[PDB]
């Protein structure tokens, strides 16, 4: 392979033999594209002029009142589509086309990668199938209608928990069968190499822009950057340019679900053990017998029982710290961003936010410059958060 | 390891192709699973491909997926699988039994610790469905140290170096794929090259349900055919009349095995 | 007054005597603010760092195929809140605060000004009441829940057609009673002076940015800028910097409803006569007896039987041309933007778009550089457009 | 124009304040509206404030808004209003009748053409609810040329130059507001200054429903009180028993007018 598939012991290519040349085709395509100035140039043009980038870095006026915490947000919620998701998908559709492919299979949990997969397929002209679990189809339906109006097909996975795991499964089952015509647009920095490296590289603008922005506004780098972690893409997009500046801590937030202690959560990296599933060796939530476990979160984009490998590695060597946030703590940070800052965040991004509030209000006299990645908008969520009354 | 050499020598001998059934261990309950396995041996089975039920069957179509759920509802664990594997080795000591696995279940207890339990119970080969050749080294070194044949898949899109690696590391038989996809009951240069490289007997795999596919396979150069979903579909179909199930199964196997003369 | 309230014969201050000093307070406040460098500076900071501006100018790749038309869109749909609406409201909340006010009354039809009025009141700390017609509350409900979660109150006007006219009415009825404490955040460049001038000035960045952008991409100014017209704000925000460049035509699109000829439409400026209502002298839709008429459109933000005065004037002297688009023609341009460009537009902005397609496909060999103001996203609309099956 | 001077001279004369009822022309049907107007004159009405029903009552609370809808359902247009205005001038030639209007209905047929139809029918004053002093010039020049008194509102928040302008341009009476808001039946330096400037008789306006407010007003310096919603509420209330309606109306007016001694 031209690039390393392991982040310490984590990573790998744990696929059916039949998909291996395909993964190998992709890694070559990626290495070619990254040096191709003509690829770089039009990835850029569509990021700027179509997706709407640079995204802004907003200072919080009201939630930090009577605390020595300054809190900026990175506004990926203002990105065409409504989430960080769109930056990666544009690079990957361009890779699909460079490789003469013409269908796109993708899987979705919050519906945001589905929607972003439909918008880029319609723009660049590719046909598109999307698997989505039957429970996420209900609790995330705004994103369903949005996909079908753009002409994508979404297919309801009823097996298992009927959630992202179950969509990943049907998505890989179809790509093994279709890999000739179809590229598989993977949702996160998870699964088989080269996907952990591609999703990160196609999302590192998030942190390259924050570093530049904070330095212009504050003349110094943050004390900590915080991001929520379901599979790992927004977090690694954010962490990536910061990793060699040892002064900047990096915190990642996993779903605490109904509370770790209930079993009902989605916190692999800190409360699961290494396993092998979905093409990788990464922390996982499993029974004593190695049967993969069903996770839980109030938020569909975070309801996933494994975590991408580079997060597993940055945890292990102690360069990033991972924490969890309950359903209730994420609802509290949603209600507070709405009412005191006039931004509805996605329930996914609220887990990252709710940790930053906890950091602030537990030590109010601590002087600390924080940055939270506001990865998406809460438009998909407003019907659900409002039946919690 | 040896029960395969045995079978392939005696089959080459009496000039016929091999017929290997597939069943998931424990479907539709342990008691009837063991009887299905005896009736399969009874009716014509040259060797056995057996599945240990996994939660997330990455390379399996629906018949096998539902089979897994029937097993799971019958309360079958990896431990009940090993304890029923030793009871059927205790009464059929000739037959090669191969286990078709997913990597998390091998890896769970320690990879080497898995191979040892296999050896202990009387298992001949382990096929790990999701570990490609380039990731096999931990798995193939630990099965060799416990004299279990490492089975590898040869895909329709295999190249020069891959047929070479599969020929070197493989043992037992080379699992030769019929098509792309996942296990479902529906729809030569490679065999030549495999033999040139001295890869063990090519058994052909996904999607055989018809006897003429068996004959065809053997005729093509494949040392036998593997059939899976086709058989499980009769377990599913006749869950209500166990008698008629065992009866329809028998019939199916003998026909399928009859087709192996070439 | 310090500024002129008439655009030729159109305009004026046709209010109850009791609200006049209030309108006079506001005009003074506005003139002070516009010269106050400290006002300008923080209007800017919140436009850039909070709303997310400059908005992008996107070239259409696929809808112009086999035509000599180049079509750019101005992406006000990528503005915090989801519509052009947010730029004006930030300036006006700042004016409300400069004048020691603390409540905000506003009226809404598409819900987008309501939502933008709630987000700025929550950010700048002002209490906020919103009137919205009972039919728009149903056909635009995503925007309702969004308002209430940000802590605003929306009040359902059931009188009349139960649409924006009826909300404007209850909104002015309450402000006459509350003008001491409360500012009235008017929805558009319509009603009593100084509101026609304030809304335009607080929306002209839209066109100042397009002029700059097109000149950088094309080295020449457009052949035409197109925008839809319900009350008039996005259109005048777009037209304003272009008015002295006589080479640039300006087209404005009114709801043709079920077809002009059915009576059921919202096209005052081209199919109504001058009247006096809601504090102005402007074209209006009325019976023979001067009773104001109920309009119709498939889109709630365009369902309004009068038009702001400066549009009435630019029409009259022949510097801007106004046209209409049927319900069906706007649904067709929605379906086409989704599926070939992967942008869901608001049904309001689709009327502007559907005219540009008509311009293109009627004369396919005509070499023409067009610009459409994509004023909002279609998220409020997806449930409704999808029961039209 | 003159019927007011008349009334104010004879009222000043017999030292009492003026009592001006309000009703919307045509509510709850033309026939009963005309009888309500005769009973109002019968019971004690010094002059009359009448409304022509508008679609969008910008300065009106709900009683008047529903009154408008009752009128509209009875099929009342601006033309039926003028034709019923001449029938009640034909039998009560003394009483000042003032019309309370909205600008679109004045402006519709040509502003000057409106004033002429008023003159023609026997109307004394026109109050346009939505044209401020600074916009009045077309309306006040055309009513002067047709000898209709231009009525202007003096708001609680009026300043130096405004009381001056209202005093100069006004005629008939100065409409003096009680409160901010829109017409609803619920909850001195200005009167002095108005008289200093020589503004015609201050009649007090919004929200009188109680006799003691009348007495209070007159006592304060207001030449009378105007009451509107209070009366319409009895039309609404008794729509089912017309007899009892006319009867309760009568009672209400005489009491209200009794309160005018000061
Ligand atoms: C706004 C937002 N932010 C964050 C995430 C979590 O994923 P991340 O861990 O990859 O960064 C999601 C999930 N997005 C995926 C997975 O469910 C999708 O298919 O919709 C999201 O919707
Ligand atoms: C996206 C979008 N674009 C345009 C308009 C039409 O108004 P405009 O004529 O003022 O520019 C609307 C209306 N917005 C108003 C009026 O109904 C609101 O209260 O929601 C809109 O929602
Ligand atoms: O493709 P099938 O249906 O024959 O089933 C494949 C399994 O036997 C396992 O090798
Ligand atoms: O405030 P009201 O209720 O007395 O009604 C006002 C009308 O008479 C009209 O001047
Ligand atoms: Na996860
Ligand atoms: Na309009």
């Amino acid at each position: 392979t031209l690039l390393n598939p392991y982040f310490g012991e984590f990573g790998g290519m744990y696929v059916p033999q039949i998909l291996m040349p395909a993964l190998n085709q992709l890694e070559e395509a990626f290495v070619r594209a990254q040096k191709d100035p003509e690829f770089q140039a039009q990835f850029a043009d569509l990021l700027k002029n179509y997706a709407g980038r640079p995204t802004a870095l907003t200072k919080c006026q009201n939630i930090t009142a009577g605390t020595r915490t300054t809190l900026y947000l990175k506004r990926e919620d203002l990105l065409h589509g409504g989430a960080h998701t769109t930056n990666q998908v544009l690079g990957q559709a361009l890779l699909a086309k460079r490789m003469g492919k013409s269908e796109i299979i993708a899987e979705t949990g919050a519906g945001q990668h589905g929607v972003a997969s439909a918008l880029a397929s319609a723009l660049l002209g590719l046909k598109c199938r999307i698997y989505m679990g039957a429970k996420d189809v209900e609790r995330q339906s705004p994103n369903v209608f949005r996909m079908r109006l753009m002409g994508a097909e979404v297919i309801p996975v009823h097996s298992g928990s009927a959630t992202l795991k179950d969509a990943c499964n049907e998505a890989l089952r179809d790509w093994s069968g279709s890999y000739e015509t179809a590229h598989y647009m993977l949702g996160t920095a998870a699964g088989p190499h080269p996907y952990p490296t591609i999703v990160r590289e196609f999302q590192r603008m998030i942190g390259e822009e924050t570093k530049a922005q904070i330095l212009d506004k504050e003349g110094r780098l943050p004390d900590a950057v915080i991001a929520c972690v379901g599979g790992g893409s927004n977090a690694i997009g954010m962490f990536a340019d910061f990793i060699n500046d040892t002064s900047v801590g990096l915190i990642g937030v996993e779903p605490g679900g109904h509370g770790i202690e209930t079993g009902e959560h989605g916190a692999p990296l800190k409360h699961g053990r290494v396993g092998i599933y979905f093409g990788m060796k990464a922390p996982m939530m499993q029974t004593a017998d190695g049967q993969i476990e069903e996770s839980y979160s109030i938020s569909a984009g975070l309801d996933f029982p494994s975590v991408g490998p580079q997060h597993a590695y940055l945890n292990s060597i102690g360069r990033a710290d991972y924490v969890s946030i309950t359903d209730d703590e994420a609802l509290e940070a949603f209600k507070t961003l709405c009412r005191h800052e006039g931004i509805i965040p996605a329930l996914e991004s609220s887990h990252a936010l709710a940790h930053a509030l906890k950091m602030m209000r537990e030590q109010p006299e601590k002087e600390q410059l924080l940055v939270v990645n506001l990865s998406g908008r809460g438009d998909k969520d407003i019907f659900t958060v409002h039946d919690i009354l | 390891m040896e029960r395969y050499e045995n079978l392939f020598a005696q089959l080459n001998d009496r000039r016929e192709g091999a017929f290997v059934p597939f069943v998931t261990l424990g479907d539709p309950g342990i008691e009837q699973s063991l009887k299905i396995i005896d009736t399969l041996i009874d009716a014509g089975a040259d060797a056995l491909e057996l599945g240990v039920p996994f939660s997330d069957p990455l390379a399996d179509g629906p018949t096998i997926q539902n089979a897994n759920l029937r097993a799971f509802a019958a309360g079958v664990t990896p431990a009940q699988c090993f304890e029923m594997l030793a009871l059927i080795r205790e009464k059929h000591p000739t037959i090669p039994i191969g286990l078709l696995m997913y990597a998390n279940l091998v890896f769970n207890n320690g990879i080497d610790a898995f191979y040892a339990r296999c050896e202990q119970v009387g298992v001949d080969s382990v096929l790990v469905a999701d570990v490609p050749v380039e990731e096999s080294a931990p798995f193939r070194q630990a099965a060799l140290r416990h004299n279990i044949a490492p089975i590898f898949i040869c895909p329709p899109n295999a190249d020069d170096d891959l047929l070479r690696q599969v020929a070197s590391y493989g043992r037992g038989y080379t699992y030769l794929l019929s098509r792309s996809g996942v296990t479902g009951a529906e729809n030569h240069h490679l065999i030549e090259k495999l033999k040139e490289y001295h890869a063990a007997p090519a058994l052909q795999g996904f999607g055989i349900s018809s006897p003429e596919q068996v004959s065809a396979a053997v005729r093509a150069g494949a040392a036998g055919a593997i059939s899976g979903s086709a058989i499980v579909k009769i377990i599913e179909k006749n869950l209500a009349s166990p008698k008629q199930m065992l009866a329809e199964l028998r019939s199916f196997v003998s026909a399928m095995k009859a087709a192996s003369r070439a």
